[PDB]
DNA sequence: GGGACAAAGGGCTTTCAGAGGAAACCCATCCG
């Protein structure tokens, strides 16, 4: 909770939509986590944790039954009957526009931080869509809990997703308590034992199920405590918030 | 033999965006206007083959439309475009194949390419039907704060240009080794006042209305899947039908029902094949690989 | 009454599978059983070529019969005896297929591991059932299979009107005003 | 025995546009304002066949009107028309059904169609029940910055004009492979001092308001479509029934509810059809199948 | 020249199966 950086309305086209067999619309927390975990990778700087707020989405379509894009050959069985409408194997779409927060651990100056991102951003990508325009990076500092609020407030305008945790499943709880599913972690089922298709050779390789948990949105501005709007990577093959269930 | 690997797979070298459509005037283009899309009802008559003694009955259709107002005679189609290089890295599996498929290549010409890709931007074929009934139409184009103003007719027949050059030059050497490069792209016509605008279409599962046109947030748009297709427009280089299709792999054109490059010795993964087994290939071959491997994909089987 | 049919599925290249990957793309073919999710009201699938099988005399298929009253529990326990007991047991075989499939690099500790992301059975098909009948209209609507959605499952095939995802659609700022 | 594809389709080559309606003075027609519509509550008698117990009880209704102001006595309505040309070329499908096609056609005199094209926008169809009521009707039409000036009556029996063949010339031209022409269409009527003209309605669902017009801003328009019907109605060529209607496949009018055309060897794709197999058709028949395709629709299945 | 296997490609194809169903939500503050 010592040094923040923003990057304010991110316009992205042709976000895949969908998450899950089940779910369909904002990317979940994995997605932002796996993000900025390529950031540091890439950058070689150290992030602790992000938060992600929607300021604009829009599932191409209807009200129900979204979307499909038209398909082309491109795999090697084909040539004679490569020549009228290939099957579809649907894929929605969506359009959006967010907000990113990201805990950096970085001391050695103040503006090489914001060149550095700005790079990264340029040729990055969001759930597969291409990022069309964003605002220039600044760095919040904080050293207690109380200016935190500053630092949540330098977001606005934007909606949060804080965690309300699980009661029974997200079938009956979202028809009684009225919230939405997302993906939290995936769980192992069984080893992959043949390496050959694989796109590497020594990274273990296992089969996994996403997990779901029950989320909320909230305005920047109500949000009780800072540390329920951020996310990072847990025990278990789970991403999980720091200030653990939101409580009002 | 070097056996093609089971699935290989490339990125998208070229990036477009959702073009937006805004009214303005021919000499007023400062200030812009959002043209909305609203909803109509028209009613007409049943005229199906096959069906004779049914067309004594009405027909009722709900439908969208989207055109200018008649305050204003001018529409103005602004997107953006990234062009990125890093060709020859293979998304997925290649550890040999995808070297020598890149040693084989690298000795093709990038300059006509680059010269194509940036032309079907100029002479204005990014934008589909809203052509037709222009009688004049200008191009911005914006790069490394240097803009240019085309007003080039002959969208077929590739001639050389000397404005387009200063830009070609640039996309052919981030094509072979480089970063990236953005280029802002505006498009001016003069259809008139009250002249109908074809955005994007989707394809959507039946609802209240028959025919529904892409927007965002109210506003008429066009995707980018769109936008992208008439980019890579440039495959002259086989025997015959002149005013070229898009590359694809086993190149085809569904709208019109036939498949040209078909099974006759003239195919992507014949050449690719080819190139890596010792004899090399013609310049068109090189050219349309090369073009064809910018263009990402997954192939396998 | 049960019996021959398990016959009629042994016969074919059939599998019983709780989670598989051909919910993503048809061309796949991963089928793998779960036994610590076995419960009293667990949905699970079976896949068969070209989904043929012999209809009963009243006119039913395995799936809808296995998931009718939950005799599946009723079996898969032994409630039934020992004959029916190992011969359905003998279908829960794992079988492994990545090709075309989402492949991920997720965190785990000081390294990385590379994961396949698959579809649960029970999961559409428990949703479907239990959300037709509670009206939540936030719900879109997918269909597989296609043209001929034969040839992807057996739960498709039957359950043709489609199968319930959620609406993950966030709320959005609207403009001209504060927030 | 080459049959046609399963789809296929042709784009529209008339496009008009949404009529504006001005009150103006027929010796100032310089000045013009706008008609508003607003909405009137009118109270009368239920006079329904079939239920003659109910006939003395009241009926209360809410509607829409459109007149002239008591100080003006001039409707004038105007609009934009555009003409292109590239017929014969299908816009999805066809690479042997639609070459087969235009060379089969093409021999046809598109003389006789540019003359009729225009002649029923300047005789006065394309106004509608408007039209009664009035002693003097003026049609002027701008075109390549040349204006022409009309006051011919006998709207039906196609007569010869000198005025008229100019434009048709020009037509004729541009129809037979160019780009656009475009004219500029105004006329000019004498209802006299408040009276009430007629925009075009729309099809609503249940609602308060029994008859609700089609209206821009406030101000009353005529739906496009309706003028385009208006200006194709030159299917003369068929058995008897002159003063005729518009070309349309299987021609027919929900109006009367007849249907000319029907199955009796006298069809778009019978015609059609029997063109490309072997034997040719009539001059009547070949401009019969010009002007269908000059008018978009699907033909396939 | 004959037999077997694999791969690629096309075509003769063609085998396989099958009617549910009902409706517009979430939510009010920084800054010049």
């Amino acid at each position: 909770m010592r040094k923040f950086i923003i990057v304010k309305n991110v316009k992205v086209d042709g976000i895949n939509a969908k998450s899950s067999d089940i779910t369909v619309g904002m990317p979940p927390a994995t997605t932002f986590c796996g993000l900025g975990e390529t950031m540091s990778i890439k950058t070689g700087i150290v992030v602790k944790a992000v938060s992600y707020g929607s300021v604009k989405f829009e599932v191409r379509g209807s009200r129900f039954n979204t979307s499909v894009t038209k398909f082309a050959w491109q795999d090697r069985g084909n040539g004679g009957k490569a020549n009228n409408n290939s099957p579809i194997q649907p894929k929605p779409l969506a359009d959006g526009v967010f907000t990113l927060c990201f805990e950096v651990e970085w001391e050695d100056c103040a503006e090489v931080l914001v060149d550095k991102v700005t790079n990264f951003i340029n040729t990055a990508r969001i759930a597969g869509g291409t990022i069309a325009s964003f605002n220039k990076p600044f760095v919040k500092v904080a050293k207690d809990a109380e200016e935190l609020a500053s630092v949540k407030n330098a977001m606005m305008p934007c909606y949060v997703v804080v965690d309300c945790g699980v009661e029974v499943n997200i079938f009956e709880d979202a028809v009684n308590r009225k919230l939405q599913p997302m993906v939290n972690g995936y769980k192992k089922l069984e080893k992959i034992v043949d390496n050959k298709h694989m796109r590497d050779k020594f990274t273990p390789a296992y089969l996994a199920t996403p997990t779901y948990t029950m989320i909320g949105y909230k305005m920047v501005s109500n949000v009780d405590n800072f540390d329920q709007a951020l996310w990072q990577y847990g025990e278990n093959t789970k991403v999980k918030t720091i200030g653990g269930i939101y409580n009002d | 033999k070097l056996k093609a690997p089971a699935v290989l797979a490339y990125s998208r070298k070229i990036n477009p965006t959702n073009a937006l459509m805004f009214a303005v005037n021919w000499s007023d283009r400062d200030n812009t206007t959002a043209v909305m899309v609203g909803t109509k009802t028209v009613a007409g008559t049943q005229s199906v083959r096959g069906n004779p003694n049914d067309a004594d009955k009405g027909n009722i259709q709900t439908v969208n439309f989207a055109n200018l107002p008649h305050n204003k005679n001018t529409l103005l189609v602004k997107y953006n475009v990234k062009f990125v290089g890093d060709v020859f890295k293979a998304e997925l599996g290649g550890g040999e194949y995808s070297n020598t498929l890149q040693t084989a290549l690298e000795n093709t010409d990038f300059g006509t390419l680059a010269y194509r890709y940036v032309y079907n931007i100029a002479a204005g074929r990014t934008l589909w039907r809203n052509r037709v009934g222009a009688e004049s139409i200008e191009t911005v184009i914006t790069v490394n704060d240097q803009t240019f103003t085309f007003s080039d007719l002959l969208v077929n027949e590739f001639d050389e240009d000397v404005d387009v050059a200063e830009i070609a030059d640039m996309v052919a050497g981030v094509l072979s080794g480089e970063g990236f490069v953005t280029l802002k792209v505006e498009h001016y016509m003069l259809l008139g006042e009250g002249s109908e605008v074809f955005p994007s279409q989707e394809f959507v599962e039946n609802s209240k209305l028959s025919k529904q046109l892409f927007d965002l947030n109210g506003q008429a748009a066009m995707h980018d899947q769109k936008i992208g297709n008439a980019i890579r427009t440039i495959d002259t280089w086989y025997e015959d039908a002149t005013t070229p299709i898009a590359v694809e792999p086993y190149g085809s054109v569904v709208r019109n029902g036939v498949a040209y490059r078909a099974g006759n010795k003239t195919d992507l993964f014949t050449l690719m094949d080819g190139a890596v087994n010792g004899k090399s290939l013609t310049e068109e071959d090189q050219m349309f690989v090369t073009a064809n491997l910018i263009r990402g994909g997954v192939f396998g089987g | 009454m049960i019996k021959e049919m398990i016959e009629d599925f042994i016969s074919k290249g059939g599998l019983i599978f709780t989670h598989s990957g051909r919910y993503t793309n048809t061309n796949n073919s991963c089928f793998i059983f779960n036994k610590n999710d076995i419960g009293v009201d667990t949905k699970v699938d079976m896949y068969t070529p070209k989904s043929a099988g012999i209809k009963n005399e009243e006119g039913e298929n395995l799936w809808q019969v296995l998931n009718k009253a939950n005799m599946f529990y009723r079996i898969y326990s032994g409630e039934l005896g020992e004959e029916l007991q190992y011969l359905l047991k003998s279908c829960c075989t794992a079988k492994e297929d990545v090709t075309t499939l989402p492949q991920i690099y997720f965190k785990n500790g000081e390294g990385y591991d590379i994961l396949v992301p698959i579809g649960n059975a029970h999961n559409l098909i428990s949703g479907t059932e239990y959300l037709w009948e509670h009206k939540y209209y936030n719900t879109f609507t997918q269909k597989l299979g296609g043209s001929n959605p034969q040839n992807c499952t057996h739960a498709c095939n039957k359950m043709r009107g489609g199968f319930k995802q959620f609406n993950c659609t966030p709320p959005q700022v609207e403009d001209n005003y504060n927030a």
